[PDB]
């Protein structure tokens, strides 16, 4: 994480691809007199934000003596990205990776983790999500060898994106940025960007944004939605609400129509969370105080890994 | 979702 | 693609990202004296090598006056990644977009280019390939505002890799290549890099890849072959074979198992094309006078496109 | 294969 020169050195392993990702500002879908700019995690080399999660895991748990290659077993219950950046930075650097997910998961996100080497437990499909969760605890209480990623809580996660993604945003922005905005899954994003943002002392606002059919930050109930990356369903250790300004919720088909507008009107080709992190920042940018302002959110996946959802559905019918 | 994270 | 500085400033549009791509050497996989640098086309924004043809074909012939947005409509057969990157390019540029190809292609493919708004012309599929390129050749006829792409013909294809991929091997490599190796599908990036070395004084060796299955460049018959992204069945007028020290066949299975250790040994997730370019590589770093000497090769494209073909078909039964 | 390209 030390500045790598990458567009001219070679590097000594795909891990010090991570991170060091581009800004891009929005233009024809920002019809505002504010600037937005978009945070390229989609540029990561397995395609999301949960890189820089992965690699801290390793590189820092390696580090601190808590995980041993050869030895260490990392157990995570993922269906989505951090299930495959552990199983692809475990398959590199010698770790033994078994992620749980329900078996009624489609076979594409089977398929990812298995070509990188990683054992895949499905869980009954009726006992949902809390079934992944429930078997990854138990093989971790079971194993002394096996340790839990623990995406939600481990403190790595706020401290990778304080030390990288928010001095990259600081740099590009030319130190000025007035609102950063990220929905928040773990919370990582959200919380090592502000943290970083504020010891520069930026006076940017602070907002996250979190499905309205599980507006857990606003005071409601959890509940099903379609945002995938996003509302946990609870709040994560990780996330540092003390930072935050404003939760802002955004409807799963804001999310949805925004994405695929924003890939005809812009080429950003994304997931349902960066369709609704550009819904929630084109909404700050309409409000009259914004003007000549620069709003920065993020982008956290490609939209490749979409294309089997129901993220692209409507594309069908057209 | 699904957990989806 | 004047030198951009993309992890330090914020671009105005999504093609300012791409090109200037990450190197990386082969670790594991490497059991030789030589080095073997990966050059990462992978990591362009829509996945691929042919982003940088894509925008060639764009930036230059709208500055020479050939394509006017809004007016002219640019057609290309095409059931790969050209298609995908022109799809992409004309829907943020104003431009119509026509790609063909055989109706028992993949849902996938059809997909991907619907989302960036082209017009997808499905072609008899007892017809193959040659119905679709009938197809283009049709449209362009009949229509005054109507272009073919003519990717395995037009000099912006080689020229772009001069100007930009090849110029960036030199600065990665400390301007130190002994063997340049890539699979020819147009022809261009073997073109444009080996063009560009020589200029600069390079005595690196040039080494084309093709399918065993179809040795055109050898002087074998065209056939059908499983190596996506290369060997096209005859020689594209955009490669210059005055600049080829060696055609080196790589059959498709060597290409298949290839991509599915690299993505284990080293974490690099690609298509067909990349395991047959390691695969090469991997060959010529096993000749005794390569010992200490750096060969340099391409990832052409990243490995999510390719979840539903034959390549990854291996992983269900393991 | 296909075209491919
Ligand atoms: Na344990
Ligand atoms: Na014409």
């Amino acid at each position: 994480a030390a500045p790598f020169d990458k567009s001219k050195n070679v590097a000594q392993s795909i891990d010090q691809l991570i991170g060091q990702t581009p800004a891009l500002y929005l233009n024809k879908l920002n019809n505002t007199k504010a600037k937005v700019v978009l945070k390229m995690e989609c540029e990561n080399p397995m395609a999301s934000v949960k890189d820089r999660l992965g690699f801290a895991i390793y590189d820092k748990a390696e580090k601190e003596g808590k995980l041993i290659p050869g030895k260490s077993i990392v157990v995570e219950s993922s269906s989505g990205n951090t299930g495959v950046s552990l199983a692809h930075l475990g398959a590199i650097r010698g770790y033994k990776v078994i992620i749980t997910m329900p078996e009624s998961m489609s076979l594409e996100r089977r398929c990812l983790l298995r070509i990188f080497g990683a054992e895949v437990i499905l869980t009954p499909a009726a006992l949902g999500m809390k079934g992944a969760v429930a078997m990854a605890k138990k093989i971790v209480a079971a194993n002394p060898n096996a340790v839990l990623a623990d995406q939600f809580a481990t403190k790595y996660n706020a401290l990778i994106h304080e030390e990288t993604t928010g001095p990259e945003i600081w740099e590009q922005t030319n130190h000025n940025v007035d609102c950063f905005i990220a929905g928040v899954g773990t919370g990582g994003t959200l919380t090592g960007v502000a943290r970083a943002l504020k010891k520069m002392g930026s006076h940017a606002r602070i907002v996250a944004v979190e499905p309205t059919e599980s507006p857990v930050l606003s005071g409601g109930k959890p509940g099903p939605h379609k945002i995938q990356g996003i509302g946990p369903g609870f709040v994560p250790d990780v996330l540092d609400r003390s930072l935050i300004d404003e939760v802002l919720c955004v409807a799963g088909d804001d999310a949805i129509e925004t994405a695929l507008k924003l890939t005809r009107s812009d080429g950003v080709f994304c997931g349902f969370s960066g369709g609704a992190n550009v819904y929630a920042a084109l909404k700050i940018a309409e409000r009259p105080e914004m003007e000549g302002k620069t709003i920065v959110t993020v982008i956290p996946s490609f939209g490749e890994r979409y294309l089997s959802t129901t993220l692209y559905r409507s594309v069908r019918d057209e | 979702d699904g957990s989806g994270i």
